[PDB]
RNA sequence: AAAAUUAGCUC
């Protein structure tokens, strides 16, 4: 549906509407929920205070 | 020429115009 | 067999009987969501057959 | 720019036009600390008091930083943060046309409102959020008041004329997978009724209902432990059928069949039900505002305005103070206004032109009290109410937590087999936990019978 | 098995439904519904009274 | 089209109506 | 589910009765009238014309449930004089009224009519 | 997705006239001089041509046959 | 001890909505007759749809609902057919209701719409609201949809659903001047003057009344179509005069019993 | 046989925090499909008829049924031995109603009075005479609430608006403010009846009846209470608006002008400690009494536009009239409506520098001004500036994880002290053991 | 020994749920952890986050 | 004599399916097909 | 504000001082008391007490 | 008379 205009897209018993960007899997709409972690290659000093060190730079 | 006060309706014209050429989901 | 109650509140619905006994039957109204047991005597068979087959 | 951009869809001109051209630029989360940012272009740079006076960009709207659920929020900064979280939250729970081909899907589980209205007061953001398009609620006649008491505590009252004209009635949709497979080599199940002599294994069920072929026909009537495919396995045959849930009673949609990925035959079955709104249904209005639906009455005993204007939801007034939702009053007033005049009105989160005075001038020139209460009457004796009551347009919503759907109950079920104790779960018909804290309360009660008995004679007698 | 199935079990005759308001009763009384009421069941003795 | 050109004299109209502005329900920050 | 139907708000049940007298006891004259299938069409009326009698000193009704369809009707009277005929003249002085009423607003649109 | 019959509130026959609706907005008038041009009086009864979504159409796109 | 004797006075009789005024009588007696306009008025409408063949987009239940929405005009054959619950007869038997048959087919191109006028009644008198103004629609067809059904029509009255409903809104209202105090206003010069409203627009509420009645009430009546607005009135005043007639007899049965 | 009406069953919500969570009920069957219980019985289970859930067990022995008949039935737990107060009171709409119902300017005619008795399950069947014959008979709202409290009750409470400085002047048993409830042989003579009256609170008018009178007499107490003070709130009525969320335009005026000299007293507070005159008061650095002296600054300013925002109302304001009842409110939340929302804290401070010395980017450096910090100075009628917008969701995001995390841990926390002491008992010779029967005290409570 | 839930039915029950859904984000953090500093909304989350949409559970 | 008629996905053209055999169109050549409306007496009640 | 009768409180200090040494209400001051492996075990360490 | 696992939502 690249790029289909929405006649074709009714035609096909689908909605132009659907924002789409879901896989399908065994007939189940899949979805990635978006993950966040640590930027990486970023130099981090933290100060943990539970533990020996008085700083730790993290990388 | 700069758009004094009468901007609440060009304001949303942009808005417009970038849900139009971009779409809810297109970061996926 | 599907049904229809010829008289009393319901007179009018078209059901399938459930559960039948001696004197009361239960029907399950199919416009509604809900069975009743209303006495046999209120029900009429009305079938529903399918002549020809050819 | 703005001409070449408002003459847009006619010629080609786009975002990527101004991108270009130098006008807007993107920041990211780490850049932005470093900018000095402004909220409105005209308001914070004309000449006052030298605040800072070297501001390096502007943000397009402010009300831009809320999300999909919250944007269609009218109001959000005149109510306070936990109800707009709570209307966001529970906006995914709303009912209505989740899709347009509906009719082709076969999802399981799947609402659809019939008449699903448009609000009459849209923010400018779901413009584009595209909610105009497939709405989920009703613009309903909402009267803040008590009038009997059963909308007292969190609670609603409907009205039951509403209800019989369709306000808020939805459908139930129930999608159903069933496959036939080579479970052995000598077992193997087939699509066919089982006949009452052939098949040892059976149920207590009607077979005849569906037709030869082991699918139940489209548009028949269905109840709970009603068998909907003729699943038969041979051994001479068992009956491993499946069978409609319980408390389910609906109308088969239609029947599709095919062939799955290993070839086998695999049909789908989706049944409807007509949900009726009663009470015990969840409402929620935009603004956190949920409740159940309490009681309905009929038009001729709901109130009624000078006119018959009878109200269609009645909520508890004493929600309002505690929680701080002055946005849903501003909702009700600024939709009787629309109402009024005839056209849809705004509610977008900052705008500066919108206040209670203006919006309160405009309702004073249709003959209403500026600030929309009106003088109702007692609808049992026909007295008029000495409190002028709080009547006007507001847009509700229908949640999918159906009372039928909780509704349960148990006499002696099935039985688990490691542990002979109660099933759990309202489709395996299972029994409530007696919680180790109901332990501990029925022990100061010191009810040390009735303990017994919960724990041993209804639990797992044995010997 | 001491948490899960001696301290706290799972009982019969139970039931679990929304509630609503309801002035016209009493603080002792109960607005139980027809179905959970026809589906529940007490043992009773017989007697010639 | 009609409600683009009713917003235009919509705006063209507070920008002409300029007298006075003088309301209680609002406000907005000043800082320093 | 357990929706009832329509009907019972107004059609009578096999054995139930239309109307029910009962006698009270803490109070010389005054007698508790119930009926079934009603609402307060039937009773608010009838209270008032019972109100505009002077030899009535109290009447009163009420509907014991919503849900239900019933509704008492208290009334005391002097003791020289009976609730239930102090019942049905209020019945009959009410029909009379509604016959006049219904007399009149037919005469009034045959005049409006070309008149 | 279709107009209703009866306004919920009111009850007066609304659904025969979207069609009248539609015509008026096309040919000059606007939205509040239409509304009391077809006869809607009361505010409950104008909801139920300004709120009302029609998605017949989108429904009927989606043709069976031909 | 005695009832009163009650005046009426039209202001404005049309073939929509009748407006009238009652004098002298109680305003437990105006209340219930509002009730009773609302709630306890016979009239026609459709309560038995069998379907035989919808291929349409909508539900199988859908069209029945909005079938049953349909008004129909009832001015003198309401009065004549016994409720379908007491008859003595089996089937819809036309004596005790109305047959109608609807089957469109859309052939052509364009696409169809389906309306009330589709609805051949076999009875001339009993036909929804189009003989003199679009008509209701029903639902729209596709080429290749069909829709075959045939339905009964039966009497009843709106306390049973709201199908029965033959007013649009009643506009009930009495002492347009606050005369009774019966509502407070906390800042009357606020609140605009009634249409009924004699006072003049300097006072803005009239002085209070302790010895003073509600009389005087104001009534709007408005039709939905089906019944002409006089004969609503006319016939909630029989159908009140009959249940309380009915109330006196079994009264009268029982003190006889006892 | 199928459960009838009558029989009694347990009714309980699934979080049993504490004894007064699980009473017995008698059934009744009623047609549609919801579980139902009087509002009163509301407040212990902590329910909130907003889509709950509440399981019903139901015994199976004529001894377990009577058992429960005994000790765990509703009027029988009405006082709770953790506070030796009522649990069971008018917390709803009817507590408002019955406010408005017993203030002296309140009169009924004969209709409305015989109407209103039919509502009464202890009615001895006589009309009280009218405090006022003629002109006409007029009955008064408190001499119809007298028949509803039952036997001869005596009790003295305050209102909720009850002036303190006027015990000590004349008019102390006769009030001008229809204050200090007064209640003798069981007829309200005085005051407006409110929370402190009617409510949970120890020596209520509830608790006195329980005290005196049976547990059936208190329960009765209840049934007529609410089942007439709702009927009569058909003829009152009770709502809320825009209109009761107004001020009088000079309000306004006065609050603003507030706000102004709070602005340039933090500005100047702010100017001192740039150019080094503040001096660090006794047992706090110099930032630590600048926040404080900034906060102090605030909360005056607050509590003066509150002030002024609540002697602006009118007696026909409907906030007021919730609050003063004490149903559902209080006048904080009055004064966030109208006058000003307020500080904007977080972790017991103001609005933290996420950016490098700054909350947000519109905001320069090092601004510690009001607004820049979390000083909400509009109010909910007049809309929020899009920062102090994101500062309150910032609040209201605390709140719901304090919430959360007090639902995680209270339970552990509960569960250990059940589990410590869950055989402890008085055993017959009047002395109080444990499952050892080693003695813990030789007298329960000492 | 992986993580969990990455990967979602996607919620059609309305078409608001839909494009919230496939606008979603999910943090790695232990579910249900002591601590309150990453649950409260920080201040950069300005126009990047909505500040009111989320959930009321443990989550 | 009831073959168990079909209809279509696509062609919404009707076909003759009986037991063990292959679900395919009887022209082109799909996977899907959907059943007809049942023969019984479909009655509602315009509630 | 809230308020909370002695009774209980001077139980609870009670039954935490009674043994002399201060037991705490952790699964390390209940089950060293001799009252029963029974009772242990619902508290906490299930399989260990036993 | 059917398993193990995960996820989502509600008070
Ligand atoms: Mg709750
Ligand atoms: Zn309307
Ligand atoms: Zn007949
Ligand atoms: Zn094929």
């Amino acid at each position: 549906l690249n790029g289909l205009t929405d006649r074709d897209l009714c035609e096909l018993n689908e909605c132009p509407l659907d924002p789409g960007g879901y896989f399908i899997i065994n007939g189940s709409e899949k979805v990635l929920i978006a993950q966040e972690k640590m930027a990486t290659n970023t130099v981090y000093v933290f100060a943990k205070k539970d533990s020996k060190y008085a700083y730790t730079g993290e990388c | 020429e700069i758009t004094p006060d009468l901007w609440q309706e060009a304001c949303w014209i942009v808005i417009s115009s970038y849900f139009d050429e971009k779409g809810l989901v297109r970061q996926q | 067999q599907t049904v229809r109650i010829s008289q009393g509140p319901y007179k009018g619905y078209i059901g399938v009987v459930k559960d039948a006994t001696e004197s009361t039957a239960r029907v399950e109204l199919h416009s509604t969501c809900q069975t009743i047991s209303v006495d046999r005597q209120r029900l009429t068979t009305v079938g529903s057959r399918r002549p020809g087959g050819m | 720019h703005i001409d070449q951009l408002k003459e847009r869809e006619y010629n080609n001109y786009s975002w990527q036009d101004l991108v270009a051209s130098g006008v807007v630029e993107y920041i990211d989360t780490l850049e932005e600390e470093t900018v000095m940012l402004a909220m409105t272009p005209d308001d914070l740079q004309e000449k006052e008091v030298a605040y800072c006076s070297t501001y390096t960009h502007c943000e397009i709207h402010p009300s831009m930083i809320l999300g999909v659920c919250a944007s269609i929020i009218p109001f959000p900064d005149h109510n306070q943060s936990p109800r707009n979280t709570y209307q966001s939250a529970m906006g995914k729970q709303a009912m209505g046309v989740y899709i347009t081909n509906f009719h082709v899907r076969m999802d399981t589980l799947a609402h659809v409102l019939y008449y699903p209205q448009k609000p009459l007061v849209t923010t400018r953001s779901m413009e584009y959020l595209r909610f105009r398009e497939l709405p989920a609620g009703i613009n309903s006649i909402v009267a803040i008041a008590s009038y009997t008491g059963y909308n007292q505590e969190d609670s609603v009252i409907m009205n039951r004329s509403a209800v019989d004209r369709g306000f808020f009635r939805s459908v139930f949709y129930r999608s159903y997978k069933e496959q036939e497979s080579k479970k052995g080599f000598d077992q193997e199940e087939v699509f066919e009724k089982p006949t009452r002599e052939t098949c040892q294994g059976m149920r207590h069920a009607i077979y005849d209902k569906l037709d030869d072929d082991g699918l139940i026909a489209p548009g028949v009537r269905v109840s709970g432990d009603d068998v909907i495919i003729g699943k038969t396995v041979t051994l001479t045959k068992r009956d491993c059928s499946t069978f409609l849930r319980t408390s389910e009673t609906g109308i088969v949609d239609q029947v599709m069949v095919t062939l799955n990925q290993e070839g086998y035959k695999f049909c789908k079955i989706r049944v409807r039900s007509v949900r009726i709104p009663q009470i015990g249904d969840k409402f929620a209005s935009r603004h956190g505002q949920k409740g159940t639906c309490g009681i309905q009455y009929r038009q001729e005993d709901m109130p009624f305005t000078c006119e018959g204007i009878t109200p269609d939801i009645i909520i508890n007034p004493h929600a309002i103070p505690s929680r701080m939702t002055i946005g849903h009053l501003i909702e009700c007033l600024q939709g009787k206004v629309s109402a009024n005049k005839g056209e849809i009105g705004d509610a977008t989160p900052f705008n500066d032109a919108v206040n209670v005075q203006k919006i309160s001038n405009l309702l004073s020139d249709y003959g209403y009290h500026l600030r929309g209460n009106e003088v109702l009457y007692n609808g049992f004796t026909g007295r008029k109410i000495t409190s002028q009551i709080f009547i006007g347009p507001t847009y509700y919503q229908r949640l999918k937590h159906m009372v039928d759907d909780k509704i349960h109950s148990r006499a002696r079920g099935p039985i688990q087999i490691l542990n002979r104790q109660p099933m759990e779960g309202r489709s395996r018909d299972g029994g409530l936990r007696f919680g180790e804290m109901e332990r501990d309360c029925q022990i100061a009660h010191g009810a040390a019978q009735f303990l017994r008995e919960r724990l041993f004679e209804a639990s797992d007698p044995y010997q | 098995r001491v948490r899960g199935n001696l301290m706290g079990k799972r009982v019969d005759f139970s039931a679990r439904t929304v509630i609503t308001p309801d002035p016209n009763l009493s603080i002792d009384q109960v607005g139980v519904p027809r179905s959970i009421a026809a589906n529940m069941t007490f043992a009773e003795i017989v007697t010639p009274f | 089209e009609w409600n683009i050109v009713e917003s235009e004299k919509a705006l063209v109209a507070e920008s002409h109506n300029m007298k006075n502005q003088q309301m209680d329900p609002f406000t907005r920050r000043q800082c320093k | 589910m357990n929706a009832p139907p329509a009907f019972e708000s107004f059609l009578l049940f096999e054995g139930e009765k239309k109307i029910t007298i009962n006698k009270d006891t803490k109070v010389p004259n005054a007698c508790l009238f119930t009926i079934n299938k009603e609402d307060h069409t039937l009773g608010n009326i009838i209270k008032s014309q019972l109100l505009k009698d002077p030899q009535v000193l109290f009447a009163g009704y009420k509907v014991p449930h919503p849900l239900e369809h019933k509704i008492i009707i208290r009334v005391q009277t002097t003791p020289d004089y009976s609730p239930q005929e102090a019942f049905t003249n209020a019945i009959t002085d009410l029909i009379s009224e509604l016959s006049l009423l219904e007399e009149r607003f037919r005469v009034a649109i045959k005049d409006k009519q070309e008149g | 997705m279709i107009i209703p019959v009866r306004c919920f509130t009111c009850g007066k026959i609304v659904g025969n006239k979207w069609e009248a609706y539609l015509g008026l907005l096309q040919a000059e008038y606007t939205e509040g001089d239409a509304l009391d041009a077809l006869g809607l009086k009361r505010y409950c009864c104008r909801r139920m041509l300004l709120a009302h979504v029609d998605l017949i159409e989108k429904l009927l796109n989606y043709a069976p046959l031909e | 001890p005695y009832a009163n004797q009650p005046t009426v006075r039209i202001t404005e009789l049309t073939d929509e909505n009748v407006k009238f005024i009652i004098e002298n009588t109680d305003l437990a007696v105006a209340n219930s007759i509002r009730r009773v306009f609302i709630a306890e008025v016979p009239i026609i409408a459709i309560d038995w749809v069998q379907i035989d063949a919808n291929s349409s987009v909508l539900h199988d239940e859908f069209i029945a609902h909005r079938l049953g929405l349909i008004p129909l005009t009832s001015d003198d054959i309401v009065d004549k057919l016994q409720y379908s619950r007491d008859c003595t007869c089996e089937e819809f038997c036309p004596e005790c209701s109305v047959e109608f048959t609807l089957d469109v087919r859309c052939n052509e191109d364009q696409t169809r719409h389906v309306t009330s006028r589709d609805l051949i009644s076999n009875s001339p008198r009993v036909i929804p609201v189009t003989s003199r103004q679009d008509d209701i629609l029903i639902v729209k067809l596709r080429k290749g949809q069909e829709l075959r059904l045939r339905a009964y029509a039966k009497k009843g009255f709106g306390k049973e659903h709201a199908k029965w409903n033959p007013t649009a809104g009643v506009a009930f209202e009495y002492d347009p001047d606050n005369a009774l105090r019966h509502t407070v206003y906390p800042k009357p010069e606020e609140w605009p003057k009634s249409e009924y409203s004699e006072l003049d627009e300097d006072e803005s509420q009239a002085p209070y009344d302790p010895n003073g009645k509600p009389e005087r009430f104001y009534y709007n009546v408005e039709s939905c179509g089906s019944l002409r607005p006089e004969t609503i009135v006319l016939s909630a005043l029989s159908g009140l005069k009959k249940k309380l007639s009915d109330l006196q007899t079994q009264l009268s049965h029982e003190i006889q019993s006892d | 046989r199928h459960m009838c009406d009558g029989d009694i069953v347990i009714f309980n919500r699934q979080p049993t925090l504490h004894k007064m969570s699980m009473m017995g009920h008698r059934v009744r069957i009623l047609p549609w499909s919801t579980f139902r219980l009087n509002l009163s019985v509301t407040t212990p289970y902590n329910a909130d008829f907003d889509g709950d859930e509440m399981n019903l067990h139901l015994p199976q022995s004529l001894e377990t049924r009577a058992e429960i008949q005994e000790l765990a039935m509703v009027p029988r737990m009405i006082v709770t031995p953790q506070s030796n107060r009522p649990v069971m009171g008018i917390v709803q709409d009817t507590l408002t109603a019955v406010r408005k119902f017993t203030k002296r300017d309140v009169f009924l005619e004969r209709g409305e009075v015989m109407n209103l008795l039919m509502f009464l399950s202890t009615w001895d069947g006589k009309v009280p005479q009218p405090a006022i014959l003629k002109p006409r008979p007029l009955w008064t709202g408190k001499q119809i609430f007298s028949l509803i409290i039952p036997g001869h009750i005596n009790c003295i409470r305050t209102h909720s608006t009850h002036p303190d400085d006027e015990d000590s002047g004349p008019y102390k048993h006769i009030s001008p403010g229809d204050t200090k409830v007064v209640v003798e042989n069981g007829e309200l003579i005085m005051g407006i009846l409110c929370k402190k009256s009617l409510g949970t609170s120890a020596g209520s008018l509830v608790h006195i009846s329980y005290l005196e009178m049976g547990h059936d007499i208190t329960r009765l107490f209840y049934s007529n209470i609410q089942t007439v003070i709702n009927n009569w709130l058909l003829i009152e009525g009770h709502t809320i608006g825009i209109g009761d969320s107004i001020a009088d335009s000079k309000t306004y005026q006065d609050i603003q002008n507030t706000i102004k000299k709070a602005k340039q007293d933090v500005i100047e507070v702010i100017e001192k400690a740039h150019n080094n005159e503040l001096e660090p008061t006794p047992g706090n650095t110099l930032r630590q009494t600048f926040e404080n002296q900034v906060n102090r600054i605030l909360n005056d300013a607050r509590d003066k536009t509150g002030s002024s925002a609540q002697k602006s109302l009118s007696e026909y304001n409907n906030f007021k009239s919730m609050v003063v009842s004490g149903a559902k409110g209080s006048k904080i939340n009055i004064s966030q409506v109208i006058a000003v929302v307020g500080q904007q804290n977080v972790e017991g401070k103001r609005i933290p520098f996420g950016f490098k010395h700054r909350t947000l980017p519109h905001f320069i450096k090092d601004d510690y001004g009001p607004e820049s910090r979390g000083f909400v100075e509009n109010s909910y009628l007049a809309g929020l500036t899009p920062t102090e917008f994101f500062f309150h969701a910032m609040g209201g995001r605390e709140g719901l994880i304090d919430t959360a995390v007090k639902t995680a841990e209270t339970g552990y926390i509960q569960r250990r002290l059940i589990k410590s002491m869950e055989s402890v008992m008085v055993k017959y010779d009047a002395t109080v053991r444990n499952s050892i029967n080693q003695v813990v005290q030789l007298r329960y409570g000492e | 020994q992986a993580r969990a839930g990455v990967s979602q039915v996607l919620n059609r029950l309305t078409f608001a749920s839909t494009l919230s859904h496939l606008r979603r984000l999910n943090s790695p953090i232990g579910r249900d952890g002591k601590l309150a500093k990453p649950r409260q909304l920080h201040n950069t989350l300005w126009g990047m986050v909505c500040p009111a949409e989320t959930p009321e559970g443990h989550a | 004599q009831q073959p168990m008629i079909y209809i279509c996905g696509e062609c919404h053209t009707e076909n003759e399916i009986k037991s063990r055999d292959p679900i395919r169109c009887r022209e082109c050549g799909y996977r899907i097909m959907y059943k007809k409306r049942t023969k019984r007496l479909v009655v509602f009640d315009a509630r | 504000g809230s308020y909370v009768n002695y009774r209980h409180l001077a139980l609870l200090c009670d039954t935490m001082t009674c043994r002399g040494h201060l037991m705490a209400i952790t699964r390390h001051g209940v089950n060293r008391q001799d009252t029963g492996p029974l009772m242990k075990c619902s508290f906490e360490e299930t399989v260990d007490v036993l």
